[PDB]
DNA sequence: CAGCCAGGGACACGGCGAATAGCCATC
RNA sequence: GCGAGAGGGACACG
DNA sequence: GATGGCTATTCGCCGTGTCCCTCTCGCTGGCTG
């Protein structure tokens, strides 16, 4: 209580709690400043790298948090393509070859 | 009367000056020769200060003895003395030192008094006291072969400051002050929100006054008494909860001295040795002189006591409680009457200049507080009788004080040379930052400003632009430095309304005490004013209209305010604070030509600003000219005595320009004493030339002039109207290694034997030799390291008994885009008995020259802050020419003067134009009414007939159209500028004319020291950092650019994944895929694919080295 | 700095109250410090100020 | 055989701060006199570039990927509207707009 | 996971390293206050820079030279110890040093809020007082 | 109530992961490679500071003293003040200036821990990973081209 | 201040005006330092939220 | 004395968060 | 082939 | 008189733009022949 968590996952853990007993946390809405909406990322590492590096990281150690290095700031650190524009598997996946009517025209 | 007449060889230089001036500039490098001559105790700094204060002279050093000795022990039966400070002649003169690494320094000496207690018996000697840097005749130290200036400071003066802070949360003004020392303890005498009163002493959280009143001596009902007014103190006294004067001095002890047992006596001995013994508290004379004046205590008294007293305190507790109350004057017991008012720390009559002097002295006291404790602990251990003052002084710590510094300070500047008025300006150059003082990023927002003090003692406009904007300025030309460390300026006493010309200096206090009128106002050539309102400067900075009554002082000139940089700026009244700013910052960065032709328009500022910039050889003796060459000129005296001035050839300075000295005398001409017998790098037979008037249009031409970008004519190339003289010096060093020397030696590793064509038989290059990138500069050798001979081979080795003869070749070989003529070779060895750092056998300089073109990319900048580089050099053919058919050598953009109010580069060209082509104004009828204020001798004025605009009185906006009217023709019968300052000119392409009428005329414009060539830089692959494996940074190596945080942000907004990676991963860290992508473009394969960082696997050690278990979970 | 402390989502130096429930206002002008009252429709309570 | 290789193949132009995404651009190269990068008056604003001293660095994308990036994402053509507002950046001003 | 830190990652975990974990990585153990020899300029044996710690200065060489080429990689120095490999050995394998008497890590103690202190419910004053040896505590009263 | 809500913040975190707190008091001491912290030498034979290699020498100089002051055997109040100037040792070589004064070096430069390596803007995460150097780069002064 | 300054720069100001403009332009540029500053520590932590 | 060893405190601000300090309430 | 210090250039006035 | 328990005050900690060029200097002490 008193401690803010994603709205997305509020809602998802409701809907999984209501089941096998009826008890949904409640939850209010919160207007939080950017220094700390991007101190509380679920990604160490871009919090390590962003700001305060001693307290998110020992925190994080302390927690034993994992990252799941897809963001846009985690994947440049460790030198990976970007999860954005040319970068997302929707393109960096597409397979491309001559068509059959040009290729028999080699 | 026009022209600077007091200089010989002056040129005619008729000046439109109205206003005569009754003081002639200073002796620009005083601030910084009084100084230092103040701390040797020179001869002139004697008798001078017997002119102006004959009571105390003292030299820095001699204050510094003075204050130090006695040393005595605590036993008290001994004690030692220091005297008689002497400076022996220097060991080697100045270029000598300058070339050969040596400092150039003197000896000190000082005589000891090693007096004995128990027994009776003093001993004297000379002490050996290290080799004191000595400032040179301009005001350089030549420091371990570098010129360096010490820059004066600005520090905030020991003394009393009130100051009154709004207390927002409760709309309750409160009052407190900061008793300053120095080298003191800091203390506070405040009111909180409520209504009491705090002390704090070394900022120890806060205490009521009382414990101190108590501590002090002082009883209640004396207390009382002492404040019998004020509301507050009753009201402290009701709630001092504290009885008993020792019961408060334990209470301090335990405060200030938690877990230690107190005590009355200790306690009584601490308080009072905190405050009152001078050993550990010593506000210097201006701390005394700032607290006596603040608090009227002493005034006939001589300067003595320098220490706090009881007294003191409670005058500044009654001032501040009377302040608080809202008193206007109070009156002290003992003391005159004085104003109750806050001090502001930034007015210049609470912030002082530490000089040169000044500041070595600090160093020099520093460096004798260890000795002297070196000196008293060995006291004890040497048995009484046995030893001797010079078996005593340890002189290691001082002279290690002295160097360091005078080398690695913050103010042991590197001398900042490429031309003489950066040199100049570098001197007088007031930084406010320093130990000591603010930093830059404790620097606010309020320091910087420019208080109204300011005027007449730091100039409002040159200050640089970067991050130091109000912390670094430069002293006005008429300032000088009180003796205390305040910045005077000086003044014409008006009295009974008559403008006197007695001079007389005033600092901030004496100023704002009186009233101060402008620079110019109409006197009547009596001393009278004109009109009866006058702007007057009142006390609080403010700017009013009095009658010619009330008003007391008068400002010497104008241009008073301005320094010797901005001084140089024609119509400077005209340019706005921002482009004159520039235009400042820009005079100091001209590189020096190889001509130097002086301004058509420029300011009486010139000629003392080059003869006093010292480059410029000026005869000390009157004499006749018997013999001048290219090297010498040799001048004969009236009686007997010749001296040969020897000329500085093609030196280089401290910034890589040229510092040639060329004469300007024959061997008939007789000269007087002061006067210009040879130029330097910047001057045109006496005054500055920074750069050269060429013919300038002010229409946008075909964009290529777009956006400050200017367009140069090729005649610039052809004729080398804009070119300079760079020289480059490189350094390699023969050192003893591990297995053995290094030799520098023709025969060398494996290397095509052409490159040995320009070697000579021992290394080194020849003198004249063009080289260009990748040349051997010195043939140089090291042994290549422990080899393995083929085992065939070693055995063949053993037998013959031969030496491995391996070695490695590294040489000196010339940085990329480097080429040039070599100068000269200055060869150092062991075997000729120099002086070279340990372990060094050889150490080799090089200097190699290159004549710099103008090119596209050059910076080229005005006077008046419209600088730009070179967009494009068009043929002479086709380029804009008057119906005479001369070229407009540079083109303009027209958008760019109006929206930067910078429109003193209009009225430049201008009357570059009325200068280049004369004038004649027709006399025929009287004069002109425009022309009735003109000066005599300027009615008429032949072609190439330079002129003079003073700073803040020059030609007017009449003037110029009246000298625009009259425009005589060049040959034929033809005006090409008519009255309006514009003019016909001919397109170089189509042929046909501009339809409308282009403003042209002469512009004073310069080449700045931003030169392209120096600029550009490109890198494939190069040296690569061992820490982390991205490439090296800078020119210097290879070195590539950083890709910052900005630029990835920028690449993620693309969303180009792929570049991002490929700029993060493979050009920069991927140790084992750069190889491989080198590889495959070589080979045209397809780039391999990127890996992992090294840089990110640096941060997984450290990370796991702070015991934190980062591990990989490939899934 | 407004933007700055707009997005840091911080108390603003300058709050204005705003009312939490509509009706008419029994005004209490206060000198030196103020008052306002807002009589609730729900009604619940004239949240005061100071 | 320089001008050969240099043909038809980008080089990214940056100028610090890059405070927006048009702060870097792909221009094609070409070889020119002297030594000073010729930049295109146009995408002066895009830079906030003036030629009164300013430097700038070049970048040079190498594989396929990056120099297909360098065409299609990044070319200075391509880059008129800015990203903020959709205002025009690559249009005439100063001299042009004065003329 | 992985140990050639290929970019098939999924994961990077942070957490607390125990003493077990910290003598685990270490390839040796440090205990000598000695990094080069003063006059040959060599990694120290048993210091900072000792090649049986850390590896080889130089590629496929041990400190006593035994072996020098390429084919021998892999084996160890049986006279020397040192481990004959490429000298970039030197960049990952990490030392330890055995401490006679615990420590605490400062990042949990005294960074505020002092997380020691808050999971033993102690202030971080009387926390200091009891770490920096200036009074006892009672870990167990029986 | 808020108090035990902190408390529990930290406790519950220990509670959920499976790895026990004792790893907050350390029994041994990590050492990063020697290439991560090299020791440059500077002409003239002095070696410059790597300024980790300093608080290494340090800690193993306290270790050292401390085992031979328990071997030779000394009273309680020697051997604790040893141990706690162990606990400053690694204490500045983990986090120089964080707790008391910081481990001054030569003129009066205070050193550079493990920690100073991340955190500010000189630090590995801002300096050199987000942001760092590239190769194929030139730089040079800008002219306009209108022609192009 | 309230004087004001009254001449044009064509007309040319006088010493004491010129002195009273340096204050607004020295105020100019060191804001114009500090709000670059600031204006970038804004944007990283916009960028980075 | 040098190779080779080694061992005493200054102008910055603004905001956030935790530990007290001081004051009214109740058993 | 690192650190500190100094100087310097480029950075919207509607 | 002490624990609760509410408002205020200290007091530490964290942050405070990017890129580039040039230059100069880099800690102090003991044994012993
Ligand atoms: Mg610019
Ligand atoms: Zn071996």
């Amino acid at each position: 209580p008193g401690s803010l968590i994603d709205r997305a996952e509020f809602e998802a853990e409701n809907r999984r709690v209501v089941a096998e007993g009826g008890e949904p946390a409640a939850g209010r809405p919160v207007l939080m400043g950017i220094t700390k909406a991007s101190l509380a990322t679920d990604s160490w590492l871009s919090a390590a790298s962003f700001q305060e590096t001693t307290r998110v990281l020992t925190d994080a150690a302390i927690n034993c948090r994992s990252d799941k290095l897809n963001g846009l700031k985690e994947n440049v650190i460790i030198g990976k393509l970007i999860p954005a524009g040319t970068g997302i598997n929707r393109y960096r996946n597409i397979a491309v070859q001559p068509t059959e009517e040009a290729r028999a025209a080699a | 009367s026009s022209s600077n007449n007091s200089v010989p060889g002056a040129p005619n230089r008729v000046s439109f000056a109205k206003l005569r001036e009754p003081l002639e500039v200073p002796g620009l490098l005083d601030v910084q020769t009084d100084s230092f001559e103040w701390l040797i105790g020179s001869p002139r700094w004697r008798e001078s200060a017997a002119e102006r204060g004959d009571v105390n002279p003292v030299g820095g050093l001699e204050e510094v003895l003075y204050e130090l000795s006695p040393i005595e022990d605590f036993s008290g039966s001994m004690s030692l003395s220091f005297s008689d400070p002497r400076f022996d002649d220097v060991k080697a003169p100045v270029d000598e030192c300058k070339d050969k690494d040596m400092t150039y320094a003197a000896p000190l000496f000082v005589t000891a008094e090693f007096i004995n207690n128990n027994t009776g018996e003093i001993k004297s000697q000379t002490v050996f006291m290290g080799d004191f840097p000595m400032m040179t005749e301009k005001g350089t130290f030549i420091i371990n072969g570098t010129e360096r200036v010490v820059v004066s400071q600005l520090v905030r003066s020991p003394g009393v400051y009130f100051d009154e802070t709004i207390d927002k949360s409760t709309d309750k003004t409160l009052h407190s002050v900061k008793v300053i020392p120095s080298r003191g303890a800091w203390l506070e005498f405040d009111v909180d929100k409520r209504d009491t009163v705090g002390v704090r002493i070394d900022r120890k959280r806060r205490q009521p006054v009382t414990v101190l009143l108590k501590a002090l001596g002082w009883t209640s009902e004396q207390i009382v008494e002492r404040f019998g007014f004020s509301e507050i103190m009753r009201s402290t006294l009701e709630k001092d909860n504290t009885v008993g004067t020792d019961e408060a001095l334990l209470d301090i002890y335990r405060k200030l001295r938690p877990g230690e047992p107190p005590t009355k006596e200790s306690a009584q001995t601490l308080l009072e040795n905190l405050f009152f013994k001078e050993k550990r508290y010593d506000l210097a004379r201006v701390g005394r002189y700032k607290v006596n004046k603040k608090l009227g205590l002493h005034v006939g008294e001589p300067i003595t006591s320098s220490t706090l007293t009881e007294e003191d305190v409670v005058a500044t507790i009654e001032y501040l409680v009377r302040l608080h109350e809202g008193q206007t004057t109070m009156t002290v017991p003992g003391g005159v009457e004085v104003p109750v008012e806050t001090d502001d720390i930034d007015h210049f009559g609470n912030r002082r200049l530490r000089t040169v002097g000044e500041l070595i002295q600090n160093q020099i006291r520093v460096g004798m507080s260890r000795m002297e404790r070196v000196v008293r602990e060995r006291m004890t251990t040497q048995d009484v009788e046995a030893i001797t003052p010079q078996t005593l002084i340890n002189i290691r710590p001082v002279v290690a004080a002295i160097k360091e510094f005078f080398g690695t300070s913050q103010l042991s500047q590197f001398m900042d040379q490429n031309n003489p008025l950066s040199g100049l300006t570098h001197k007088r150059r007031l930084s406010a930052l320093g130990p000591g003082g603010l930093s830059r990023e404790r620097a606010g927002l309020e320091v910087r400003d420019v208080h109204p003090s300011h005027y007449g003692r730091m100039c409002p406009i040159e200050t640089p632009e970067g991050p130091n904007i109000g912390l670094i300025g430069s002293l006005s030309v008429y300032a000088r430095v009180n003796p205390f460390g305040f910045i005077e300026t000086p003044y014409r006493k008006v009295v009974d309304g008559v403008v006197s010309d007695e001079i007389v200096y005033l600092t901030a206090d004496e100023e704002d005490r009186h009233v101060v009128a402008q620079a110019n106002s109409p006197i009547d050539a009596d001393g009278r004013f004109v009109e009866p309102r006058v702007l007057v400067r009142r006390k609080a900075g403010e700017v009013e209209y009095v009658p010619s009554s009330e008003v007391d002082y008068m400002d010497v000139s104008p241009r008073q305010m301005v320094s010797v940089a901005t001084a140089m700026i024609p119509f400077l009244e005209h340019d706005d604070a921002n482009r004159a700013l520039m235009g400042a910052n820009m005079q100091r960065q001209a590189v020096p030509l190889v001509r130097s032709e002086a301004p058509l328009v420029g300011t009486g500022m010139e000629l003392r600003a080059a003869i006093d910039a010292g480059d410029v050889v000026v005869a000390e003796e009157s004499g006749v000219i018997e013999e001048v060459s290219a090297d010498y000129i040799t001048v004969m005296h009236d009686n007997g005595t010749r001296r040969t001035y020897r000329m500085r050839k093609f030196a280089r300075s401290n910034h890589g320009t040229c510092a040639n000295q060329c004469p300007i005398v024959d061997a008939g001409d007789r000269v007087e004493a002061g006067q210009v017998i040879a130029d330097g790098p910047c001057t045109d037979d006496g005054e500055m030339a920074l750069g050269k008037n060429l013919l300038v249009a002010i229409m946008p031409w075909e964009g290529h002039n777009y956006e400050d970008a200017i367009i140069l004519s090729n005649r610039l190339v052809e004729e080398d109207v804009l070119t300079s003289i760079h020289i480059e010096e490189h350094e390699i060093d023969a050192r003893d290694t591990k297995l053995g020397a290094e030799e520098i030696t023709r025969d060398i590793p494996n290397i095509s034997d052409e490159v040995l064509a320009d070697l000579d038989e021992r290394g080194i290059v020849r003198i004249g030799a063009e080289v260009r990138d990748g040349d051997i500069l010195v043939g140089k050798v090291t042994p290549k390291g422990e080899t393995e001979l083929t085992p065939e081979e070693r055995l063949l080795r053993a037998i013959f008994g031969e030496k491995a003869r391996e070695v490695r070749d590294t040489s000196l070989k010339v940085p990329h885009g480097e080429s040039g003529k070599v100068i000269g070779i200055r060869v150092f060895s062991r075997e000729d008995e120099d002086e070279l750092p340990a372990g060094v056998n050889e150490l080799v300089r090089v200097y190699v020259a290159q004549k710099r073109k103008i090119s596209d990319g050059d910076k080229l900048a005005g006077r008046h802050g419209n600088k730009g580089v070179i967009g494009k050099i068009l043929p002479v053919e086709d380029m804009p020419f008057l119906a005479d058919g001369t070229p407009v050598d540079i083109i303009l953009n027209t958008h760019g003067v109006p929206r930067r109010m910078n429109i003193g580069q209009i009225l430049e060209t201008h009357l570059g134009w009325c200068a280049h082509s004369g004038w004649k104004v027709d006399a025929a009828k009287g004069v002109p009414d425009w022309a009735a204020r003109l000066p005599d001798e300027l009615l008429e004025a032949q072609p190439n007939a330079i002129v003079s605009t003073p700073v803040f009185d020059g030609a007017q906006e009449a003037e110029l159209q009246g000298l625009l009217s009259c425009t005589l023709p060049n040959r034929d019968g033809d005006v090409l500028v008519d009255a309006d300052g514009k003019a016909m000119l001919f397109d170089g392409r189509s042929g046909e004319p501009f339809p409308y009428p282009v403003t042209v005329g002469y512009m004073y414009i310069m080449k700045l020291h931003h030169l392209v060539d120096d600029k550009i830089h490109a890198r494939s692959t190069g040296p690569y950092s061992m820490i982390t494996q991205q490439p090296l940074g800078g020119k210097a190596q290879f070195g590539g650019q950083r890709f910052g945080e900005m630029e990835c942000w920028a690449m993620q907004a693309y969303g180009a994944a792929y570049t991002l990676q490929e700029l993060l991963t493979i050009k920069s860290d991927d140790t084992v895929g750069r190889v491989k992508v080198y590889e495959a473009i070589v080979k045209g394969e397809n780039i391999p694919e990127p890996g992992i960082p090294e840089s990110f696997k640096v941060l997984l050690k450290e990370l796991q080295s702070l015991c934190l278990n980062v591990e990989v979970l490939s899934s | 700095p407004r933007v700055q402390e707009l997005f840091e989502a911080r108390v603003p130096r300058g709050k204005a109250p705003i009312a939490d429930v509509t009706g008419r206002v029994r005004l209490e002008d206060g000198e030196r410090f103020y008052k306002i009252t807002i009589v609730p429709d729900d009604g619940g309570e004239e949240v005061v100020y100071d | 055989v320089l001008e050969e290789v240099i043909a038809e193949h980008p080089v990214l132009l940056n100028r610090a701060p890059t405070l927006h995404r048009l702060g870097i651009q792909a221009f094609e190269p070409m070889l020119v006199e002297g030594k000073a990068i010729q930049l295109h008056p146009l995408v002066c604003e895009a830079f906030n570039a003036d030629f009164d001293g300013d430097q700038m660095a070049v970048h040079l994308p190498l594989s396929a990927e990056a120099q297909a990036e360098a065409r299609i994402l990044m070319l200075s053509s391509n880059n008129i509207l800015s990203p903020a507002s959709g205002r025009p950046l690559a249009m005439p001003r100063l001299d042009m707009v004065t003329g | 996971g992985a140990m050639l830190d290929v970019n098939f990652f999924d994961e990077l975990r942070i957490g607390l390293a125990t003493a077990e974990d910290i003598r685990q990585w270490s390839y040796g153990e440090v205990k000598k206050p000695e990094t080069i020899n003063y006059r040959t300029l060599k990694p120290e044996k048993d210091g900072l820079f000792c090649e049986k710690i850390f590896g080889p200065t130089r590629d496929w060489e041990c400190y006593c030279g035994k072996y020098k080429r390429v084919r021998f990689k892999g084996i160890i120095c049986e006279r020397c110890g040192v481990e004959v490999t490429r000298a970039k050995v030197r960049r990952e394998r990490m030392g330890h040093i055995e401490l006679a008497a615990p420590v605490t890590h400062i990042w949990y103690f005294k960074g505020v809020p002092s997380r020691l202190g808050y999971l033993l419910d102690l202030a971080p004053k009387d926390l200091e007082k009891i770490i920096y040896f200036a009074a006892y505590v009672i870990t167990s009263v029986d | 109530k808020l108090r035990a809500l902190k408390r529990l913040k930290v406790v519950a975190a220990f509670q959920q992961s499976g790895n026990s707190p004792m790893g907050m008091v350390l029994d041994a001491v990590p050492v990063i490679p020697p290439e991560l912290r090299p020791m440059v030498q500077l002409d003239g034979g002095r070696f410059a500071t790597s300024d980790l290699n300093d608080l290494y020498r340090r800690v193993i100089n306290r270790n050292n003293r401390l085992k031979r002051l328990i071997d030779l055997g000394a009273p309680e109040i020697i051997v604790n003040n040893e141990k706690r100037m162990l606990q400053e040792s690694v204490d500045a070589l983990f986090d120089n200036g964080r707790r008391g004064r910081p481990v001054t070096g030569p003129g009066n430069r205070p050193l550079k821990s493990l920690s100073d390596l991340l955190k500010g803007k000189q630090g590995r995460f801002r300096q050199n990973l987000l942001g760092k150097r590239v190769d194929y780069s030139g730089r040079s002064v800008i002219v306009v081209g209108p022609q192009l | 201040i309230p004087r004001p300054v009254k001449s044009s720069f064509r007309e040319g100001l006088t010493v004491l005006e010129y002195f009273i403009n340096t204050h607004g332009a020295r105020k100019g540029l060191a804001d114009t330092a500090l709000r670059t500053a600031d204006s970038g520590y804004l944007t990283r932590r916009l960028v980075d939220v």
